[PDB]
């Protein structure tokens, strides 16, 4: 997996590849790794997939309830604090490594959380097996005061470094832009540089090819 | 392990269970009956961990008898086996699981058909024409895969078992001291006292 | 009035009284008399044992709590068993944990607090027994008076139970005298029997009717009953 | 040792033109010993189908659990649960046992009764949902299944065609796995009808 | 990690490198190890980042509730809360913490809570993997009652050496000056301290 | 203390009666009438909706007939909310049984469990009993069609025809007058409507004031079918039977 | 039957007497307080009465600092007031710990109001005989005043008053705002807002105040503090050089 | 300490009445009027913002609350009781449904959960019933639009239209006259305003009236874009301005 | 109606808690005790009625210490007083354990305050039957406090409670007026002995025993200590002399 977070002049963007794997086998060639904590707080995770997903929905659920209770927009630091205290409590057994980004009444934010519960703040971040390939790109092109467009490019280029050079990553690039004054814009499959070529042949079998021993209708209605 | 075998013929289910109880270097008993009657038409055989084995059998027996009294009815073989499977399935995830495998042979008076259920300590249940627990299965499944027939009579079933026991007494490393055979059919459960030379 | 404020120990009356506590105190007054007095070397307990029938025994009223401490009861016997048992444990804890004999003054504080808890909470009841505690510790002979209200007081001498007032005035008079009965136990006991008989009226203290206990400088708390008290009647 | 390799078994689901197919083998063994050639791994609640590979006792237990939950769901909701909703129910039920998981590889197949849209999904033993549009595989011969599906599959196959494709995928994958096979059953699902066929296959 | 706290004439100063590694990989090269638990009570963390952050967050919570009820807490009290958490939970924690604070009555103070959970009040303290390399340097160059400028220099030289020999230390040098005048944040880049 | 405010919901009267149960029953007697009639080929459940309005949504409403199983249903007479608490636990008990034995729960086992829960609020806990009476209509392969009734006391009994709620005395006399062992579902449907029709405290008996359900074993199938009639369906059966 | 007046259960009129009697207790201290919002501050004024000469005047207060940003003035017996203050502090400290940001004035108010609603529904808990006025300059809402009573009710105010002569102060403030047409004291400094507050406290109560007859709490961006006798005296002087 | 009130506070009286529930209903009767009307393409619920002082900011007090993006609630009776009920309802929608099925609960089930909570305050030890009646309006895919009333007993019923509180008898009568199964949302909003006017004594404007509807999806209120299947909440509170515009056409 | 005074946490129609008020009666019926704040410490004195010659003199101590810098004395039900001090001790130990520094007097006052107020919140407990005078020296001065059965407390210049609280308060007020600059620990000890003697007239029937304790930054180093021997007699005399 390759996920990154990049702050820009008026917001923050996160991106991730779309390859899901079980050992060396690619299970899902186009899964979505960008999750929503709240409308404007998005998250990307690496590590035990069920864990990143569950921890994201749990805090997301509580963040919604907290928002309704306080009549205020959810804050990124709240998602950060709730996630970290939860992860810490489980001493790393919940293998969730995340990059949480978002905009709220106090501005734009970019954080990283590790399974054991520690958090970090930065202008550019990467996590996952593609972490190093992406960071090599970020350390080579990042600069302060990037424009939304430059940020999308930098983040997009970072996931690509991971897609091409990391076996744990591949397929497409998903992006989500969070700008201080507008709605968050989720760009699913923002890039698709890995389309499978047309197969050389069609394996459509002539009907009757498969030997059948017995047949019957199944009752669905009650 | 001990020998636990079961075969379902035309109108009955026959259960054969080894008589030996061995600990270490000594065969302590050679007339052990590894069975418990759960209800007039349902019999259960068992093999496994030294003390767990009987404690489990008797615990199940106690519950079925309780249900019978409370409902003045006899649960079907399928119902009893599902109850037993759930107990084992709970146990496998408990502090100290019951390490017992069982065969449940019953005659369903409502369907008028014999039924044989094989269930291991994990709560893995399957309904079969014939079944076995332990190493026995390694010589009896293919033997029966060859000699077994659906429409067999109880008498044919007994001859089929005899063929099984002989194979086991020939190739198995342990002396299991013969088996006790019981028949479960529309009239209940009866023990074939003459298998020591049938 | 009262009837509306004496239903439980968690209720104050319009004048600031706790009737359940006062009713418990009444169980003491109805109890047989017992007396306590000390010099500078010893402390003595003299108690009148009461009997149901002339076919029954005279219920014991003195309990030993440790080699250096003991008490006499007046009122509900079971409540005395409970309190003395708690005292036996506190004495025990002190020895086992600190290798220190429990100070009579501390024993009194512990009892006071244990009784106080049953006077501020719902569901419980005050204890219905009075206790006289005697003991010899690192500061000499001691005598304490325990009331179910939780009030514990240190005295040179005192008495509780029915007609206790007699013996008490006697001691308040004999004070300067017995407080000096040092080095002579028999005298202190006699001085006690004399104080107790100041509360008689029904009969006269007999052999299986009188109970005495003593503790001091070189005397572990020991109880004398029957033939053992004959030489004092 | 490995709870997922004790009993053996496979399940595979595929989407077609206004249809879905879910198939499974019938084997149930104990290590090398084949024990039952009638252990089906596909179940259904209303029009939603669920296949389950892995430890047999958990396969059985989970089916009884989902029958139980979908029953209450219908009584309360007053409608049969849909594929998408059931997938979420499976996921949360699995994750709820995060540190004492059921050793299974669930697979959901069905057609949304309101949108008529075909649906399939897979899960790891703790609930992570795999939502592919083409196929989902599970079991001891999953590597082989991935190979067959990736090769044999093509979009919008008609029921009669999807049947040939799913069957060939299952059959040939099972034959390269010692713990799978021993019979197979295939379900072809359409908005209106469901056909169930038992395949003829090697018995070794 | 290289962290230290030094008391001086006008109060106390905390300094630290900014490198956090996971193996030989630098996960963060601009980490901020100077953690605020109260206005003028900060701490430097070493050991498990998850652990020290959880500790710091709880301490901050306690000092905030303390302030609400009894007013500003003494540096000694802050060191006490850290201690309680580190000692009582020594089996499940890997945290080395240096507490530094400025009091008007007590001026600057430094307390170091090493791995076991014991507390040590000192004129100055150093900790972290990089600290082993500067025990000699610091011992020879430390003086009591130095001036702000001298203290900032002592810390800058000490840490540049720690960063020099310890691969786990690096990046920039952050400092926090705590005095009656207030709170001041300082930062020093490589190109400066690397050539000292 | 608190003792002062404790009503003591679980004590005997000097006559050996349970106050709260008696009072809960009194409450039930003012509830819309519910009737149950068992026939040879099925069972009928009918209930009168107490209080209605022009604006009440009858299509989305259900205050008296609930499905507990695919083979068991109940008619309620009493506090709807209380009934719902019990109905839900009944539904769970039925599924636990199914999961344990892989067989649908026998009608009496389920009725007994529910009655036992009620009995408890009668002997311990210090809580008020549930102000509810149920008429259970179900089918199992051991006793076939069955009709039971349970009330606040936790006592239950079986019937061929029974009523709960308001005017049960009048309803029972009418039922005991026209019921016949060899009746048929359709005969029962009609008997039920006629009875309610003569016991109603309302002007006429319209469809918007009724709930109907039948449990039949559709000859063309072989299985048991529950049918909670829809507004229109009730309006129909209402005209046919001659009540228009 | 007649016990529907001892615990919090409904009376045949659907009333909760214990809650009404709790409201009565809020005036037991015979003190009046009021709160007004400045342009970027919030001021709370409360009469300070110290009858006993044996008392240490410095320890007599009904204004509390709940958190660095939230201030709370209480109308009611001191013990219940302190019970409420301690809880609010604990609640404010916990919120910051769990959610990562300072508990907002209105949220703390809702929280304490909810806690109060509970004493109103559970029989073993008595309501607290106090009314709590919370103030601050919220980072999102600006100057804020939220008050909660023994019924569990709470709302935000443009300004508010509480105590025996609450009505007089209220109408006075009402009239001023009907006039100004704005919902706050259009003053840039808190000193002048405090002066406005005290000025109207005098007009409405028809009473003069010395530096020891008042108690003042002020809320500004990132801080809430109370004034000293001297800070107030300086205020009293200023208003005197206008009349 | 320790709640020792483990017995019921609501019990049956000789007549069969449950006193506390009856009294709770009487409290609801004294409460400000509130109503709900169901249209073919929406539902509207409204009530009067009976400000307790001109110094109070009536906006900081919402009598109409969002429970889920497609469900809203309003009430009559004890405001504080309602507030905590809303908190509990919002949470039960998550714990008992969204965290299990990954989707918000249909109106009838969430209503069922709320009703359960209220029934328990009628039987559990040491508590009194909630002194409120709620009107819950919502929408869900398989049930469409719906309106429900939940009373202190825990009982609930579906409505085409209804009113609760102070002048509910008169308001209901007025609704029975204007309601029909063909009303469009705007029509219901209009009838809602007319009905509410008869119950309001003083000022009647967008600042004294609180009204919300359950209608079409509001993608503009979603907060993000990029996911087709997510079109926004159906619950929307009308603005003071939106209310006044409709009052001129009163 | 009536009966608002039979249960502890009940508000009477006038907003009062009658049980707390009755608790006060128990306090006013008790021995008199006082506290005097001096320029660098505080002094505590109390009347000890000599029930009889049997009471071993100087043995039944009433003033109690908390931690090492706090003194506590009370009038009313003595056992309730001990109970409150035990709590204070646990409370102080807890504070020191977490914060290292011994507990500040204000902080300590609230600990006792909250605990006492807590006993007016439920009908399952009774309010405390004592008013407590306590204080000591800390990081910033001396502090004197008095806590009522309601949980109410304030800092004091001088304080008294018990049978002769009026005499005492009158005397304390004089001192306050005639010493705006501040009394000294040495002076306060004598002045305290006098007030106890004067205030003993409201009980002049029974003989008594004087008990004093103090905590002064200069005279005791900030530690609470009892006044004994020479300093005690010297104070006793100063009283006996001005009592005539």
């Amino acid at each position: 997996t390759t996920i990154v977070g990049v702050k820009f002049n008026n917001g923050v963007v996160i991106a991730a590849d779309t390859r899901s794997t079980q050992g060396p086998i690619v299970a899902d060639k186009n899964c979505a790794k960008l999750h929503r904590i709240s409308p404007k707080i998005w998250c990307a995770g690496a590590g035990t997939a069920a864990d990143t997903e569950a921890v994201t929905q749990l805090i997301g659920s509580n963040i919604e309830l907290h928002s309704l209770y306080t009549s205020r927009e959810p804050r990124v630091v709240s998602a950060l604090q709730m996630l970290k205290q939860h992860l810490f409590k489980y001493q790393g057994h919940i293998g969730a490594y995340l990059i949480v980004a978002g905009v709220d009444p106090t501005g734009s934010h970019l954080f990283s959380i590790h399974a054991h519960g520690s958090t970090d703040v930065g202008y550019y971040l990467s996590l996952g097996s593609g972490s190093l390939a992406a960071m090599a790109v970020l350390e080579s092109h990042w600069k302060q005061d990037l424009t939304k467009e430059e940020a999308i490019k930098l983040a997009s280029d970072a996931i690509q470094a991971g897609i091409w050079n990391d076996l744990g990553s591949g397929s497409n690039v998903d992006v989500c832009v969070m700008e201080i004054g507008k709605d968050a814009e989720y760009l699913r499959n923002y890039l698709t540089p890995n389309v499978r070529e047309e197969k050389q042949k069609s394996y459509k079998f002539p009907r009757g090819t498969t030997a059948v021993l017995k047949e019957s209708i199944v009752n669905i209605c009650d | 392990m001990d020998i636990i075998l079961g075969i379902r013929v035309q109108d009955s289910v026959i259960l054969a269970s080894s008589k030996a109880v061995t600990r270490g270097i000594s065969v302590l008993k050679d007339s052990d009956d590894k069975t418990r009657q759960l209800s007039p038409h349902t019999l259960m055989s068992f093999a496994g961990e030294a003390g767990d084995t009987v404690q489990f059998a008797e615990y199940i027996q106690a519950n079925i008898q309780l249900y019978s009294i409370r409902e003045d009815y006899e649960l079907s073989p399928q119902a009893v086996s599902s109850f037993v499977r759930q107990e084992l399935a709970k146990s496998i995830r408990s502090r100290r699981p019951y390490q017992v495998n069982v065969l449940i042979g019953g005659y369903d008076k409502k369907k008028n058909k014999p039924e044989l259920y094989q269930i291991d300590y994990l709560g893995t249940k399957v309904e079969l024409p014939y079944g076995a627990h332990g190493y026995s299965g390694f010589y009896t499944f293919s033997l029966l895969d060859h000699h077994y027939r659906p429409d067999m009579t109880t008498e044919e079933g007994l001859d089929l078992l005899k063929l099984c026991v002989q194979e086991l007494e020939k190739r198995m490393p342990m002396d299991f001291k013969g088996v006790i055979v019981k028949i479960v059919d529309k009239d209940g459960i009866r023990q074939v006292d003459d298998f020591q030379a049938q | 009035f009262r009837n509306n404020y004496d239903g439980d120990t968690v209720t104050f009356s319009p004048t600031g009284r706790l009737f359940q506590v006062e009713y418990a105190l009444e169980a003491i007054k109805q109890g047989s008399v017992t007396v306590g007095l000390r010099s500078n070397t010893h402390a003595v307990l003299v108690a009148l044992k009461r009997n149901a029938d002339e076919l029954s025994s005279y219920q014991k009223k003195i309990i030993k709590c440790d080699e250096h401490m003991g008490l006499s009861l007046a009122g509900l016997a079971p409540d005395a068993r409970v309190l003395s048992n708690y005292l036996r444990q506190q004495c025990n804890y002190s020895s086992l944990v600190f290798n220190r004999k429990l100070a009579v003054e501390r024993a009194g504080h512990l009892l006071c607090d244990k009784a106080q808890k049953n006077t501020q909470s719902y569901g419980g009841r005050p204890y219905g027994v009075g206790l006289l505690i005697i003991g010899y510790d690192k500061s000499g002979a001691h005598l304490l008076e325990f009331q179910p209200s939780g009030n514990v007081t240190e005295l040179y001498g005192t008495a509780i139970g029915a007609r206790s007032q007699g013996a008490k005035t006697y001691l308040e008079r004999t004070l300067d005298t017995f407080i000096k009965i040092d080095g002579n136990p028999d005298e202190l006991i006699k001085a006690g029997v004399e104080a107790i008989s100041q509360s008689l009226r029904d009969e006269s203290l007999t052999v299986d009717n009188l109970s005495i206990a003593i503790v001091g400088k070189d005397t572990p708390f020991t109880i004398y009953d029957g033939e053992a008290v004959a030489k004092y009647i | 040792s490995d709870p997922s390799s004790i009993n053996g078994g496979i399940v595979v689901a595929m989407t077609g033109k206004d249809c879905v197919a879910i198939a499974c083998d019938l084997r149930l063994g104990s290590q090398s010993l084949g024990v039952s050639n009638k252990f089906e791994k596909i179940f259904h609640y209303g029009h939603v189908f669920l296949g389950i590979t892995g430890l047999a006792t958990d396969v059985t237990t989970l089916n009884e659990m989902f029958r139980y939950k979908t029953n209450l769901y219908k009584l309360k909701e007053e409608r049969a649960i849909e594929p998408e909703t059931f997938t979420q129910l499976v996921s949360s039920s699995l994750y709820e046992r995060r540190f004492g998981p059921y050793f299974v590889g669930p697979v959901v197949a069905g057609i949304n009764s309101k949108s008529g849209k075909p649906f399939i999904a897979g899960f790891d033993l703790i609930g992570c949902i795999d939502e592919a549009k083409d196929f989902i595989v599970s079991g001891t011969a999953s590597d082989q299944l991935f190979g067959m599906c990736e090769s044999l599959y093509e979009p919008n196959l008609e029921p009669e065609d999807l049947f040939e494709t799913i069957s060939q995928a299952l059959l040939n994958a099972a034959d390269r796995d010692a713990l799978s096979g021993w019979g197979a059953v295939v379900y072809i699902i359409k908005k209106d009808e469901v056909v169930k066929r038992y395949l003829k296959m090697r018995q070794d | 990690t290289s962290i230290m706290a030094v008391t001086f004439k006008d109060g106390v100063i905390l300094g630290a490198d900014s490198r956090t590694t996971t193996g030989a990989y630098i996960a963060n090269r601009v980490t901020d190890k100077l953690t605020r638990v109260h206005d003028k009570i900060w701490c430097c963390r070493s050991g498990s980042a998850a652990d020290t952050q959880a500790i710091a967050d709880i301490v901050q919570y306690h000092l905030e509730l303390y302030t609400s009820q009894y007013g500003t807490p003494s540096t000694e009290t802050a060191a006490s809360v850290f201690k309680e958490l580190c000692y009582e939970n020594k089996d499940n924690l890997t945290a080395g913490i240096i507490v530094a604070g400025y009091d008007d009555k007590n001026k600057g103070e430094v307390y170091t809570i090493p791995l076991g959970g014991s507390v040590h009040k000192l004129p100055y303290a150093i900790a972290g993997s990089g600290s082993t390399f500067i025990y000699g340097y610091c011992d020879k160059n430390f003086r009591e009652n130095m001036s702000k400028e001298e203290t900032v220099d002592f810390i800058k030289h000490s840490l540049s050496q720690a960063i020099k020999w310890d691969g786990s230390s690096g990046g920039v040098i952050r400092m926090v000056v705590l005095t009656a005048a207030g709170v001041e944040r300082l930062i020093f880049y490589p190109d400066e301290y690397e050539q000292l | 203390g608190s003792r002062r405010y404790d009503s003591r919901t679980t004590i005997f009267s000097p006559e050996g009666r349970l106050y709260q149960v008696e009072y809960a029953l009194e409450s039930i007697s003012h509830a819309g009438t519910a009737i149950g009639i068992m026939a040879s080929d099925g069972i009928v459940l009918a209930a009168e909706r107490k209080v209605t309005s022009t604006l009440l949504e009858q299509d989305t409403s259900t205050e008296k007939l609930y499905k507990l199983n695919d083979k068991i249903a109940v008619a309620v007479a009493g506090l709807t909310a209380d009934a719902e608490i019990l109905i839900n636990t009944a539904r769970i008990h039925a599924q636990n049984y199914l999961k344990t034995y892989n067989e649908d729960i026998p009608v009496e086992i389920l009725v007994r469990r529910l009655s036992d829960i009620k009995q408890g609020y009668t002997q311990h806990g210090g809580l008020r009993p549930f102000g509810v009476s149920f008429i259970y209509a179900g089918y199992d392969d051991r006793y076939g069609y069955q009709l039971y009734t349970s009330n606040p006391s936790g006592n239950y009994t079986g019937w061929k025809a029974i009523s709960v709620g308001a005017n049960t005395s009048a309803a029972q006399t009418l039922l005991q007058m026209d019921y016949k062992d060899d009746m048929k579902v359709d005969d029962a449907i009609e008997l039920a409507l006629k009875t309610l029709s003569k016991t109603t405290d309302s002007s006429a008996l319209t469809y918007d004031r009724l709930e109907f359900a039948t449990i039949r074993k559709g000859a063309n199938d072989g299985e048991v079918y529950q049918k909670i009639f829809k507004p229109q369906e009730i309006k129909d059966i209402l005209v046919k039977t001659g009540i228009t | 039957a007649g016990y529907d007046r001892h615990i919090t259960i409904f009376s045949p009129e659907g009333r909760l007497y214990q809650v009404e009697y709790a409201f009565k207790a809020t005036n037991q201290t015979n003190i009046n307080s009021l709160a007004v919002r400045g342009k970027d501050c919030t001021v709370v004024i409360s009469q300070k009465k110290v009858p006993d000469k044996l008392l240490d005047p410095t320890t007599v207060s009904y204004i509390f600092c709940i958190s660095r940003t939230i201030g709370m003035v209480v109308n009611g017996p001191i013990p219940d007031a302190r019970n409420a203050a301690l809880r609010a502090k604990a609640e404010a400290a916990e919120f910051r710990y769990k959610y990562g940001y300072d508990m907002p004035c209105d949220v703390l108010a809702k929280r304490m109001a909810n806690l109060s609603q509970i004493y109103t529904q559970r029989a073993y808990m008595r309501p607290l005989g106090v009314i709590l006025t919370f103030v601050s300059v919220d980072e999102e809402l600006g100057p804020s005043i939220y008050k909660t009573d023994p019924a569990g009710y709470y709302v935000g105010y443009k300004a508010t008053a509480t105590g025996p002569k609450q009505q007089e102060i209220t109408t006075n403030l009402e009239n001023h705002f009907k006039k100004s047409k704005i919902d706050h004291i259009n003053e840039e400094s808190w000193e002048k807002v405090v002066e406005f507050a005290i000025t109207h406290m005098i007009d409405a109560l028809g009473t003069e105040f010395s530096k020891n007859d008042l108690e003042v709490g002020v809320a500004t961006k990132d801080k809430f503090f109370t004034l000293s006798a001297e800070n107030i005296e300086e205020r009293l002087v200023a208003i005197a050089e206008q009349d | 300490m320790t709640d020792r009130y483990s017995f019921s506070l609501t019990t049956f009286s000789p007549s069969g009445k449950l006193g506390q529930i009856d009294y709770a209903l009487t409290a609801v009767k004294q409460g400000v009027t509130s109503l709900g009307i169901k249209a073919t393409n929406g539902v509207v619920i409204a009530t009067e913002k009976k400000s307790s002082s001109p110094l109070a900011m009536s906006e900081t007090l919402s009598k109409v609350s969002l429970l889920t993006p497609d469900i809203g609630a309003v009430y009559s009776g004890m405001g504080p009781d309602y507030r905590v009920l809303v908190d509990k309802s919002r949470k039960v929608a998550h714990t008992s449904y969204k965290r299990i099925y990954g989707e918000y609960p249909p109106t009838k089930l969430l209503v069922s959960e709320v009703a359960k909570i209220m029934q328990e305050a009628t039987q559990s030890g040491g508590v009194r019933p909630f002194g409120v009646s709620l009107l819950i309006a919502g929408h869900d895919e398989f049930n469409g639009f719906s309106l429900y009333q939940v009373d202190p007993s825990g009982s609930y019923f579906p409505w085409k239209a209804t009113a609760i509180g102070k002048g509910s008898v008169a308001a209901k009568t007025f609704l029975e006259k204007r309601w029909n199964d063909e009303l469009e949302l705007e029509d219901a909003i209009h009838i809602a305003l007319l009905t509410l006017k008869e119950s309001v004594e003083g000022e009647f404007n967008g600042d004294t009236i609180e009204l919300a509807i359950i209608g079409d999806e509001n993608p503009d209120l979603l907060g993000y874009t990029g996911i087709p299947t997510d079109k926004g909440p159906r619950f929307r509170k009308l603005t003071s301005q939106e209310i006044n515009d409709r009052l001129e056409a009163l | 109606g009536t009966g608002y005074d039979l249960s502890n946490s009940v508000f009477s129609p006038d907003g009062r808690n009658f049980q707390v008020e009755y608790a006060v009666k128990a306090v006013e019926n008790g021995t008199t005790s006082i506290g005097i704040k001096c320029n660098d410490g505080v002094v505590f004195a109390v009347e000890k009625l000599i029930t009889s010659k049997l009471l071993v003199p100087q043995k039944n101590v009433k003033i109690q210490v908390v931690d090492r810098h706090i003194g506590c004395v009370y009038s009313g039900l003595i056992p309730d007083g001990r109970h409150l001090v035990n709590r204070g001790r646990e409370e102080a130990a807890s504070f020191k354990k977490l914060y290292k520094t011994p507990i500040p007097i204000p902080a300590f006052a609230d600990r006792l305050g909250q605990y006492v107020q807590a006993h007016t919140l439920y009908n399952s407990v009774r309010p405390f039957g004592v008013s407590t005078i306590f204080g000591g020296v800390d990081k910033n001065g001396a502090h004197l406090y008095m806590l009522e059965p309601s949980g109410s407390y304030w800092g004091y210049k001088g304080a008294a409670t018990g049978k002769g609280r009026q005499s005492a308060k009158a005397e304390l007020e004089k001192l306050v007026d005639h010493h705006p600059e501040g009394l000294s620990a040495r002076e306060a000890v004598k002045q305290a002995a006098k007030i106890i003697y004067l205030a003993h007239e409201d009980n002049k029937e029974k003989d008594f025993e004087l008990e004093i304790s103090w905590c002064s930054l200069s005279e005791t180093n900030g530690l609470h200590k009892f006044v004994k021997g020479d300093l005690l007699q010297e104070a006793i005399d100063f009283a006996q002399k001005e009592i005539n």
